């Protein structure tokens, strides 16, 4: 087979052999920004910049077109009840397939619900960030994840906002508007998933709005002026609204 | 014989306490001496002299290696 | 950095306190915060050197903790027992040594088990100057433990409340539906 | 005790534990393996349902 | 201490703290203690010589 | 509905086997409360063939 | 597969000793791998177990020369309670009622 | 053959888990030290297809 | 089954399982509960028919 020449498989196969001689484990990178403010970091080494309560503050139930797909359902069983129709065995027994995927779309909303972040830490160095979120069933998900695999989208979410002159901060720190973020790689219970993402939602109080934004844009933080607060106020497990 | 007795006490808190600080580690038990009276041998239930009110209770670190100093005396 | 610098300025910082609040004014064994300066950085890091940050106080944690006056809040969430009291009868300047972790395998008194899981929760010792029935607490959420304080009511509404458990409570009264509705039909 | 200190083998067989205390750290010369089966295969013990099928 | 009779190793089992009521602390575990310095059992901890 | 009625639910966890499958055995309830519909009224339509 | 760790402990007569955790088998020396190398692969095949004779050892500790667990003891029991708080309700710290009535005799 | 537990067939204790968890690491690098990283993988996979007609741009 | 697929694999949720040894004394008593009612269903209708 490799006796075949073609130049694009010529092409591909050096572009993957320079690829892996030149691209290293290690890159350096310029993006680093030192905030004016001294950081207070919390008894744990992390410093808190954003916390929400997404389960509380969406809508969980009566969610359209969901509401519209498990409220078709009820026609479907009639119709096989009463074969309105005069259909035969199989075309009848085919009105069932329905009720057994109509639900599906819910679920799947479900799901996307448990990505919404309910806190966001940065630990010390200014390299890692640790998104703790929750599920309607109250299973809780930290994760921890390198500042520069961060990528804002646009305020329409359909295209990836400019790094450097990105507006989702009010002036005075708030956010703006729900600010969708994409991970290039996220490692979620021990498995890595890739182009993963996730939401801040507006209803949301941020904190060290500085943090986040360099957070968000995927800067390195200079922590070098800290100070450590200890203060044992939080239970493991300890319970929150996010339910 | 009150006088052997609180003698006793203070040489096995003495020992206990040069042993911790020896083995970088804090005692198993506060029991002199192994009895099987109390079942501590194989159940949960622990003998450990440890006990105070609030944070700020000076008697928080009796008991324990960290009442001594380098010199093995209490502080 | 210039424009996350040039918005510094307006940019406005909150408080770090959620709900669970503050556990010093709580629980009388949380010191009240700290704040510690780190030291000047090392011009030389040696392999083998050891933090010069400056010591935090080391409190261990106690056998046992007497009766707070109706402001108990457990140092960490213990295990749910029960969702409703123990009717036990109290002598007279006993000491009873109530259960706080809520795994204890002798009833409302702590059986050990505290030592054997990882829990800061330790056990309550007290004592009663009257002898006679007292509603001890078994959800260990109790403000007035060892006594109960009707929170096990609340705690029972939070997981009617929570999502799952509605779902839970409610997959349990249909099942008994089940059971009723086909009572109710058996003559057909 | 008596039955164990003179006839360690019948002790066993019964299935008593080694009466005798070592608590001065000398091992006793005549200690054994513990047969349960009869304490345990019982209506008071983890053959509990077992034995009440049996009976 | 487990004693051998001119042998380098010997194969040696582990049931942990033993109570009256179970006997047994945890399951058996079997190992291989070697001639040599102390060893350790990772589930209880016994220290074998 | 179980461990509720114990007022030491550990105890009862233990007692019974040592292990918590609760958490599955409280969610089937709100399956188990409607996969027995179709089967309960074809049983009730082949009981009225029977008794004809 | 001969150790899968080590340490250094200091001992009540002040001398550091070397202490090796041994690689387990569940029950089985049938699975447990006897070898004499720094490898997990099981490489030596013996026809033998024990080519000596010399019997195993299951010892059986006495009750009175035991002494109370202090090997990470405090998790005997972490499994289950923290399986069992996975799936429990906390209710929050705000909405939990405080500083209730003191009770009249204590 | 290789025994599952790596010498670890209980967690009874987290430092045991710990232990576990940073050899089956290793060993896993150590089994996937053969073949190329994800990002060559993936545009190994997109870019396969070389068969066209037209050319030029 | 399903929790067993979904969560309790090595790569997504795995638990330490730090119990030594089972402590139930009733759950066999519990369990057989079905079993029995299986029986007591055999036995009525058999004998009905015999
Ligand atoms: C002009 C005429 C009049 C007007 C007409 C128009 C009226 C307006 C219509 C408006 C609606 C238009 C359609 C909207 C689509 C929305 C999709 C959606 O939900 O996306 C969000 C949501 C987004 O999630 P995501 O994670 O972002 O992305 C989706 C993932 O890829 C996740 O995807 P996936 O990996 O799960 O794959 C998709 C699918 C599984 O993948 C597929 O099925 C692939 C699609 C092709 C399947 C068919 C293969 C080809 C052969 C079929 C024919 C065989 C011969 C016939 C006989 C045998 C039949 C078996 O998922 C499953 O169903 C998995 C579970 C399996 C079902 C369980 C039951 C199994 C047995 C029965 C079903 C057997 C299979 C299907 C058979 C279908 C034919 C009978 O997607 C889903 O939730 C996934 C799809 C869920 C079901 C969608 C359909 C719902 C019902 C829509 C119609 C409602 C109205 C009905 C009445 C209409 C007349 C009045
Ligand atoms: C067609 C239907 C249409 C319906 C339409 C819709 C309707 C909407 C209605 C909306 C409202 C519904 C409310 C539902 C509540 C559900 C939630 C709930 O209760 O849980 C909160 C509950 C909070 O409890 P709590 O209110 O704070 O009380 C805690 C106290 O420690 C509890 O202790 P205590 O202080 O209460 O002490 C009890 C008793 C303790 O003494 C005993 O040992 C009890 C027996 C004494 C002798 C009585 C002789 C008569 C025959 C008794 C037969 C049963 C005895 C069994 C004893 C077994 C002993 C091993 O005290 C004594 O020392 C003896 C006093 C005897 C005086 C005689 C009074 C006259 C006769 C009646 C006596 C009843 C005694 C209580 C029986 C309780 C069940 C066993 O949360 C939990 O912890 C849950 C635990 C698990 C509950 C499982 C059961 C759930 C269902 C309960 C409600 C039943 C409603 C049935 C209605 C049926 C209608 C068709
Ligand atoms: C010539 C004479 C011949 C005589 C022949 C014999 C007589 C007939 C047979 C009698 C059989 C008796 C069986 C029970 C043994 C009681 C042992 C005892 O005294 O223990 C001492 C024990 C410890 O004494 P202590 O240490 O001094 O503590 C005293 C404190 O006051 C203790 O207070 P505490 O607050 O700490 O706790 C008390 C109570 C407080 O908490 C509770 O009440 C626990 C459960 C409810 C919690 C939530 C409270 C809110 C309201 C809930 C409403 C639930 C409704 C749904 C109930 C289930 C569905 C029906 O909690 C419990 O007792 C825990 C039980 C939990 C399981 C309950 C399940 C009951 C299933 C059977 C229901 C049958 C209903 C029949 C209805 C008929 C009319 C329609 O004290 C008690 O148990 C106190 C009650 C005394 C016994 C009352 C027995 C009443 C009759 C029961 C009949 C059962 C059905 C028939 C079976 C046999 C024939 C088929
Ligand atoms: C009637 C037939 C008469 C035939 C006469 C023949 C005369 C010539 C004999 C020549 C042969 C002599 C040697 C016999 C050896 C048999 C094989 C054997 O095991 O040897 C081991 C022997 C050594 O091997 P090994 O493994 O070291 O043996 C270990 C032991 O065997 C230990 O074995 P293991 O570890 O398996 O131990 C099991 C044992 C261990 O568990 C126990 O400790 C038993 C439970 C004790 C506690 C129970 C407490 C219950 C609660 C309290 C009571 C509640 C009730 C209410 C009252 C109290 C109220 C407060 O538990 C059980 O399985 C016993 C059942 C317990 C249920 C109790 C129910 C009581 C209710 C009362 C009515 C029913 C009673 C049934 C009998 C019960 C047992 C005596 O083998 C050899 O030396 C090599 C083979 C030699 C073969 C020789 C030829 C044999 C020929 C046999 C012919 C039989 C013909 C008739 C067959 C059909 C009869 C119906
Ligand atoms: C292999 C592949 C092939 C397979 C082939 C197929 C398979 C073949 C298999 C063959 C072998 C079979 C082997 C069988 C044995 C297996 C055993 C095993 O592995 O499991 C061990 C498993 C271990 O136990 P576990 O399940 O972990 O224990 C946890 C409980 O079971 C869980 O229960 P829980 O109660 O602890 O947790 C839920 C709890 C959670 O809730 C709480 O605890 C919260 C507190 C309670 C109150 C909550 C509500 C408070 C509301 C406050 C107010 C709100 C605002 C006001 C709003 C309303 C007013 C405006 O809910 C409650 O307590 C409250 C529920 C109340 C609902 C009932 C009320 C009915 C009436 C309602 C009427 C309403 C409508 C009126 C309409 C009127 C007109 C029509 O089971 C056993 O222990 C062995 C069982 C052996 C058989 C005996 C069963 C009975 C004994 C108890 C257990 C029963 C459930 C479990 C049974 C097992 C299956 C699910
Ligand atoms: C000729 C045509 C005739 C047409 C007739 C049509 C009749 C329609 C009748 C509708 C009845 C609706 C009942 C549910 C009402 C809920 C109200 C509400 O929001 O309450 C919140 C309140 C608030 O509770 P809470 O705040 O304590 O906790 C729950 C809060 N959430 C859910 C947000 C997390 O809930 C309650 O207090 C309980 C109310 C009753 C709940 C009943 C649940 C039923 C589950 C059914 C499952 C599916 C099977 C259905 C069929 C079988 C039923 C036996
Ligand atoms: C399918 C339809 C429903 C069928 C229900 C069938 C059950 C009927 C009632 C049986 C009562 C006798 C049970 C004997 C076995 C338990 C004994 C025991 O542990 O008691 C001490 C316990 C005490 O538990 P405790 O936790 O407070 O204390 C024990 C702990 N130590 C040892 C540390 C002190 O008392 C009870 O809680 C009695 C509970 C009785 C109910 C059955 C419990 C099993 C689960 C099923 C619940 C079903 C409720 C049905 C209500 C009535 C319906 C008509
Ligand atoms: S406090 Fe619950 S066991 Fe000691
Ligand atoms: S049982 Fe805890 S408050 Fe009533
Ligand atoms: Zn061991």
């Amino acid at each position: 087979l490799n006796h075949v020449q073609n130049m694009l498989e010529e092409n591909l196969k050096y572009d993957a052999q320079k690829y892996n001689d030149e691209v290293a484990v290690i890159q350096k990178t310029s993006r680093i920004y030192k905030p004016t403010y001294t950081i207070e970091f919390n008894r744990e080494g992390e410093v808190l910049v954003y916390s929400a309560d997404p389960i509380k503050n969406s809508v969980v139930y009566f969610k359209y077109p969901y509401v519209l797909y498990e409220a078709a359902i009820p026609l479907f069983i009639w119709a096989w009840i009463y074969n309105p129709l005069e259909l035969s065995k199989n075309a009848v027994n085919s009105l069932l397939i329905y009720p057994n995927i109509a639900w599906i779309p819910r679920m799947w909303y479900w799901r996307s619900l448990q990505y919404k972040i309910q806190k966001m830490y940065l630990l010390r160095g200014g390299k890692v960030a640790k998104i703790e979120t929750q599920s309607l069933a109250g299973d809780r998900f930290t994760s921890w994840v390198e500042t520069y695999q961060f990528h804002p989208l646009t305020q329409d979410q359909k295209n990836f906002d400019n790094q450097d002159n990105a507006e989702f901060l009010e002036d005075e720190g708030q956010l703006k508007y729900e600010l969708g973020v994409q991970l290039d790689n996220l490692q979620e219970m021990g498995t890595t998933s890739q182009d993963i993402v996730i939401n801040f939602m507006k209803e949301g109080t941020v904190h060290h709005p500085e943090l986040f934004e360099a957070i968000v844009k995927g800067y390195n933080i200079d922590t070098s002026d800290y100070v450590i607060n200890t203060a044992n106020n939080l239970r493991a497990r300890e319970g929150n609204h996010n339910h | 014989d009150i006088n052997k007795y609180m003698e006793s006490q203070l040489v096995n808190d003495t020992l206990r306490a040069f042993v911790s600080k020896v083995g970088k580690t804090e005692p198993a038990t506060w029991k002199n001496y192994s009895t099987i009276y109390h079942k501590d041998n194989y159940e949960a239930e622990r003998v450990r002299h440890v006990a105070f009110v609030d944070h700020k209770d000076p008697h928080m670190y009796h008991g324990l290696p960290q009442d001594y100093d380098d010199n093995i005396k209490p502080k | 950095m210039s424009a996350i610098l040039k918005r510094a300025a307006k940019y406005k910082r909150v408080s770090s306190i959620l709900c669970e609040g503050e556990a010093h004014l709580r629980d009388p064994f949380t010191p009240p915060p700290v704040i510690l300066k780190p030291p000047a950085p090392r011009k030389d890091k040696k392999p083998d050197d050891i933090t010069d940050f400056p010591a935090q106080k080391l409190i261990p944690l106690p056998e046992s903790i007497p009766y707070q006056e109706g402001k108990y809040r457990p140092a960490s969430i213990p295990m749910v027992a029960g969702f409703f009291p123990y009717n036990c009868y109290l002598q007279q300047g006993k000491v009873y040594s109530w259960c706080s972790c809520g795994i204890s395998q002798s009833g409302p008194w702590c059986d050990g088990l505290c030592n054997s899981v990882v829990t800061r929760c330790r056990p309550v010792v007290f004592n009663v100057s009257q002898s006679g029935y007292y509603k001890i607490c078994n959800c260990k959420f109790s403000a007035n433990a060892p006594f109960c304080n009707n929170t096990h009511r609340k705690m029972v509404r939070y997981h009617h409340q929570t999502h799952r458990g509605f779902y839970e409570i409610w997959g349990a009264a249909l099942f008994v539906l089940g059971w009723v509705y086909m009572g109710f039909n058996y003559y057909t | 005790y008596e039955l164990f200190v003179d006839h360690p083998d019948l002790a066993q067989w019964t299935g008593t534990y080694p009466k005798v205390d070592s608590s001065h750290g000398f091992p006793f010369y005549s200690t054994y393996e513990m047969y349960r089966d009869f304490q345990e295969n019982t209506l008071n013990s983890d053959g509990s349902f077992a034995q009440w099928i049996t009976l | 201490v487990v004693f051998t009779s001119e042998t380098p190793f010997r194969y040696v089992g582990c049931t942990g703290q033993m109570n009256e009521d179970d006997y047994e602390g945890h399951e058996l575990l079997f190992f291989l203690l070697r001639e040599g310095s102390l060893q350790r059992c990772m589930g209880c901890g016994q220290v074998f010589k | 509905m179980g461990s509720v009625w114990f007022r030491n639910r550990y105890w009862w966890y233990r007692s019974l086997y040592d292990d918590y499958v609760a958490r599955e055995a409280k969610l089937a309830f709100g399956i188990a409360a409607f996969i027995w519909l179709p089967h309960y009224y074809w049983g009730i339509h082949l009981n009225r063939a029977f008794e004809v | 597969q001969m150790f899968v760790a080590r340490q250094v402990v200091t001992n009540s007569k002040g001398e550091k000793v070397e202490v090796l955790w041994n690689a387990q088998c569940y029950e089985d020396i049938a699975q447990l791998n006897v070898g004499f190398a720094p490898v997990l692969e099981s490489v030596d095949y013996h026809w033998e177990i024990f080519l000596w004779a010399d019997p195993p050892i299951k010892p059986n500790n006495d009750f009175d020369l035991n002494v109370p667990c202090t090997w990470f003891e405090y998790e005997q029991e972490w499994w289950m309670e923290s399986c069992i708080q996975e799936d429990q309700f906390n209710l929050p710290e705000d909405e939990r009622p405080y500083n209730t009535p003191r009770n009249p005799h204590c | 053959s290789t025994s599952t537990t790596l010498g670890l067939p209980r967690w009874y204790k987290r430092i045991s888990y710990y232990i576990f968890k940073i050899r089956y690491l290793q060993h896993t690098k150590s089994k996937m030290n053969g073949i190329p990283g994800s990002t060559v993988r993936l545009m190994l996979i997109n870019r396969h297809f070389v068969e066209y007609e037209v050319y030029e741009k | 089954i399903l929790k067993v697929a979904r969560f309790r694999v090595l790569k997504m949720r795995p638990k330490i399982s730090t119990s030594y040894r089972p402590h139930g004394k009733w759950g066999d008593f519990l369990a057989c509960i079905i079993p029995l009612i299986w029986c007591i269903n055999i036995l009525t209708n058999s004998n009905l028919i015999l």
